[PDB]
């Protein structure tokens, strides 16, 4: 029915809504199996065809599609193709008309983040997981190949400006709270999990994608994360964020140091600076934060005392000897340095950098028979 | 400058109050943005928008742009800012209210989109209070009306409905307390509420999820319920396969009386739902029935659960499926407190009743099933005799007949608890936030002789050779000649429990032996 | 709730349809301790639509029978909601209704120890 509406919008039009009606009981129904793909992509295809629709159910959908996130655990991944197909066909439907397009999607990718984030994080119906739908966000943003076939009958650059903004709605909304009753005590320790949630589901589909995209966010976006960097700087996450922004950044390269990019490097240098004196109390899971980020920014920027940068650096590759993604992002920052930045004014603390570099120095079912091994189907430091 | 509170030191009364400059250059802007948009250009515009605040009277300027015709326009317009809309507002005590309150006899969509906005703002607006929301509630509830195109067959389903939606984000954000009997306009809307109950034209799925207001709650409420559900379940549910629609419509607005009313607990509302409960077994999900029973139970006050026992109770003079199937939840779950008051209140009430035929039988065996229950708990003057009225009850020498013996013994197991206790028994921010945007959209083997058993473990806490019957069981199960069904009772009570009579087991082994000797109706050898 | 379900399958294919004479006989019998005397009423309506149902196609005798033993089943029926009420609100129809005549005169024909302790020792 939900791809035969449309040739029923030819004949009997008025059948179609009506039938499409009666369709939003069986989903209210289905509210309290795995079947809601099927819904998502029958609704889908029935208000591209439709284009009169009671507003009633503006709510209700949007109470409904988050189910299917809400659902996304415990599903085989065939149908997690399908459900996310769906999602892709009931977008491009809703993308008709602008005013309902953008307050359902904001409102939707809202909860679902809200969802998202209420998942706790471990500490050392079946059971749901909440790492599962990064997979289906990159999916969500590498859907070309889906809206081509249905606009047979841009767009991911629209996801991702709404997904830009309703992030920044969450950071803005999102407040914490904490004692020490040096010392730490945490009041709403929850929203400490959701807030973690948050940027561990984040800081990898936002790099994946292309900060293209996020450049009308470039000087904004990180402004105010700094901004929320300023509220309590001394918490990983607003650093891990920033990396990941500055990543993108010079994947972009916005360093030409307009005034917006003057003032971008402006609070970059003094904000890093400062990092870089107070990372004296800083410990790890939060010093490491901190010198990744100050391993992250370009060369541009820190041309201006480079010298603050050698001393948290050696610190991050004898603390990368101990880690080594710190090591190894660390010397992909300084070669890049080096490259740019001539070796004139990193002369000096050669002698510096020199001995740090000392680590990674000194260091040195089954049978033949054939089975078609599910194993097979199963699919450092030395670098 | 503002907050300083000066506005006309810079901008004096151009011809009125209202300074249109922010007011022009909003709706220009709004409009041309189709005829173009940007974050910038959005918090600008909020920017404005506060300005225009600061000035006075723009609210009724707003209150026409909204009303904006273009193809919609004015909604657009609305739907881009609906936030600063609402935040100013809710300031506006009651005029735009009264504005759209007669704007709205033709205006249908952008009304009901905007009184939301003011709803859920309003309900936002908790931090320090949420009396803003209740003096716009009682303002529309003296307003309503002053606006008639929805709430009758003069409007569409759809219309109707989105009242019903409007209404119920009222009632979910104002005081229940006021305006859920007869204050000031509460009748006004309360008769217009009642109206649009008895509309048939809705389907009963819509008018079950709009009634689910209920506990918000006199003949007119028990008329108006008969006189729906009776439309609804002819004899049966189940009639109707599982998964058809109407059988799901029916699973659907049968589930949702049975939480409002376990929220509510409106003892007529009880009264119906067990009736058309107690018509067939199991159609009409029983067990949420007794779960929902269980949670009643200890909620409540204990008066209150008293009342609507003796309400049920009343009620009970099949007659006897109406207290079997639902009295024994409450009994056994409900305050005990105010199973004193109860089994108080009923003494003689049953004492005179315990002493065609059929329907005396299930009276009797409905008092044996109460009072073995209210036993259970702890031990007026009367209560020393009516003990033995129970035990000859049994000693009656049509199977209604044989549960009746069961009925008075049970009867007697219980109340042997504490008399004859000697032997010879003589046989969070992101929570709440969650919850906010919830409420936006406003959705989130035979088996009779277990006491029998129960009653040897209780005797085995207070306590070879005893004349507590093993004995006399003893011998009665070693002869071959008792009965088949008999020996089947037995058996399976005994197989309950062996560790009591471990030093007797050593006899034990011989009746057993001839029993197991060529045993011979649910399938012999499970109990083999 | 069944009525209609009926009513279009006896004017659908034109059958006695013993299906909606249990639906009917359903329909009513299950008032016997719940006064469903409202449900009582949409009772005998839809009998009497199934009545004129019946007059109209085929199933003239059928539910002159139907109706008859029915009649007298109520009359059996020794309730405190009886063919009492049938016979007050069934003015109009309460037998067979052939054609006319003997089906009027039906009609008009219907509408209008312890034992010893019990009869001696308070009698």
């Amino acid at each position: 029915y939900g791809l035969f509406a449309g040739p029923c919008k030819v004949i009997n039009a008025k059948d179609v809504d009506f039938m499409y009606v009666e369709l939003i009981q069986r989903c209210k129904q289905m509210f309290l199996v795995y079947q809601m793909p099927s819904f998502l992509q029958s609704v889908a295809s029935v208000l591209l065809y439709l284009d009169t629709v009671p507003e009633v159910y503006t709510p209700v959908l949007e109470h409904l599609v988050v189910m299917q996130i809400d659902s996304f655990p415990q599903y085989s991944p065939k149908m997690q193709l399908v459900c996310c197909r769906a999602i892709v066909k009931v977008f491009l439907a809703l993308a008709a008309k602008g005013p309902v397009l953008r307050n359902c999607i904001s409102t939707v990718v809202h909860q679902g983040l809200i969802r998202i984030c209420s998942k706790p994080v471990v500490l050392p119906w079946k059971v749901p997981t909440y790492k599962d739908y990064v997979d289906l966000f990159r999916h969500l943003l590498s859907s070309d190949q889906m809206m081509d076939s249905i606009l047979a009958d841009s767009l991911n650059h629209l996801l991702y400006d709404e997904f830009v903004k309703s992030v920044l709605k969450i950071v803005e909304k999102l407040d914490l709270t904490l004692e020490i009753q040096a010392n730490l005590h945490p009041a709403k320790p929850k929203d400490f999990s959701a807030f973690i949630n948050l940027v561990e589901f984040c800081r990898e589909i936002l790099p994946e994608k292309q900060a293209e995209f996020f450049e009308p966010w470039v000087y904004s976006f990180s402004y105010e994360l700094i901004l929320q960097s300023t509220r309590l700087p001394l918490i990983s996450g607003f650093y891990k964020l920033l990396s990941i922004t500055v990543r993108n950044a010079k994947k972009i390269k916005y360093f030409e140091g307009d005034p917006e990019k003057y003032s971008c490097f402006a609070l970059f240098v003094k904000f890093g600076k400062e990092v870089a004196v107070k990372m004296k109390q800083y410990k790890d899971e939060l010093l490491a934060s901190c010198l990744t980020f100050l391993l992250s920014l370009p060369h541009n920027i820190i041309e201006l005392d480079v010298r603050a940068y050698v001393p948290a650096l050696q610190m991050a590759f004898k603390l990368g000897l101990s880690y080594t993604p710190l090591a190894e992002v660390g010397l992909n920052a300084l070669e890049e340095w080096s490259i740019y930045i001539d070796r004139h004014v990193m002369q000096p603390y050669y002698k510096d950098i020199l001995p740090c570099l000392d680590g990674y120095l000194k260091t040195s079912f089954n049978k033949v028979v054939l089975k078609h091994l599910k194993k097979t189907k199963n699919l450092s430091l030395e670098e | 400058l503002h907050r300083a509170g000066l506005l006309h030191n810079i901008l004096p009364s151009q011809s009125t109050d209202l300074h249109h400059s922010v007011g022009t250059e909003l709706l220009s802007l709004v409009y041309k943005g189709i005829a173009s948009l940007d974050l910038s250009c959005k918090q600008l515009a909020s920017g404005l928008l506060e300005l225009a605040f600061a000035f006075g009277g723009l609210c009724e300027r707003l209150v026409s742009l909204l009303l904006n015709p273009a193809v919609s326009h004015g909604e657009y317009f609305y739907s881009l800012f609906s936030e600063t809309i609402n935040t100013e507002l809710l300031k506006n005590l009651d005029l735009a209210v009264l504005e759209l309150m007669q704007s709205s006899v033709d205006n249908t969509k952008m009304v009901s989109a905007v009184l939301n906005g003011m709803l859920d703002q309003s309900f936002r607006e908790r931090a320090n209070q949420k009396h803003q929301g209740l003096k716009l509630a009682t303002t529309i509830l003296q307003h309503w009306k002053k606006c008639d195109s929805w709430w009758a067959k003069d409007s569409p389903l759809e219309t109707k409905m989105a009242v019903l939606a409007l209404l119920a984000k009222i009632l979910q954000i104002d005081s229940s307390v006021s305006f859920n009997t007869s204050h000031g306009s509460f009748p006004e809307v309360f008769t217009t509420y009642i109206s649009l109950l008895a509309d048939t034209k809705l389907d009963l799925h819509l008018k079950g999820q709009a009634v689910t207001l209920l506990p918000f709650f006199l003949e007119e409420l028990r008329r108006v319920l008969e006189q729906l559900i009776v439309a609804h379940f002819p004899m049966q549910s189940r009639e109707f396969p599982p998964g058809t629609p109407r059988f799901n419509n029916y699973v659907d607005c049968m589930k949702k009386f049975l939480d409002a009313l376990e929220l509510s607990q409106s003892p007529m509302l009880l009264e119906l739902m067990t009736e058309v409960l107690c018509r067939e077994q199991q159609h009409v999900m029983e067990e949420l029935f007794q779960s929902s029973f269980r949670r009643i139970a200890r909620r409540g006050s204990c008066v209150t659960q008293v009342g609507l026992l003796e309400s049920v109770y009343e009620m009970f003079r099949t007659r006897q499926s109406f207290v079997d199937r639902s009295l024994l939840t409450l009994l056994w779950h409900c305050s005990l407190d105010a199973l004193r008051e109860f089994f108080s209140t009923i003494v003689v009430d049953a004492i005179d009743v315990l002493k065609t035929f059929d329907t005396q039988i299930t009276k009797k065996m409905g008092y044996y099933k109460i009072l073995d229950v209210m036993y259970s708990r702890l031990p007026n003057e009367l209560t020393k005799t009516l003990i033995k009225l129970c035990y000859d009850a049994f000693t009656e020498n049509l199977e209604r007949r044989r549960l009746y013996h069961c009925a008075a013994y049970n009867c007697a197991i219980s109340v042997i608890c504490c008399v004859f206790n000697e032997l010879k028994f003589y046989q969070s921010t992101l929570s709440e936030e969650m919850s906010q945007f919830d409420f936006s959209t406003g959705v989130q083997r035979h088996e009779c002789m277990a006491p029998l058993t129960a009653l040897v473990k209780h005797m085995h806490r207070s306590l070879r050779d005893l004349p507590s019957w093993m004995k006399f069981l003893h011998g009665k199960l070693g002869n071959p000649i008792v009965p088949l069904n008999i020996r089947l009772f037995l058996a399976k009570l005994v197989i309950n429990t062996e560790e009591v009579f471990r030093p007797y087991a050593k006899h034990w082994l011989s009746p057993l032996l001839q029993l197991a000797a060529s045993e011979n109706g649910e399938g012999i050898h499970y109990m083999v | 709730n069944p009525a209609e379900n009926f009513r279009v399958l006896v004017k659908q294919k034109k059958a006695s349809f013993e299906e909606a004479s249990n639906q009917l006989i359903n329909h009513i019998e299950q008032f016997l301790d719940t006064n469903e005397t409202p449900y009582f009423m949409k009772s005998i309506d839809c009998i009497r639509a199934f009545r004129e149902e019946a007059i109209k196609f085929s199933e003239e005798q059928r539910f002159n029978n139907f109706l008859k033993a029915l009649q007298e089943k109520v009359e059996i029926k020794q309730l405190n909601h009886f063919w009492e009420i049938v016979v007050q609100d069934g003015i109009t129809l309460i037998t067979k209704e052939e054609a006319s005549g003997s089906s009027v005169t039906a009609e008009e024909a219907k509408k209008f120890g312890g034992d010893v302790d019990d009869l001696l020792d308070m009698i």
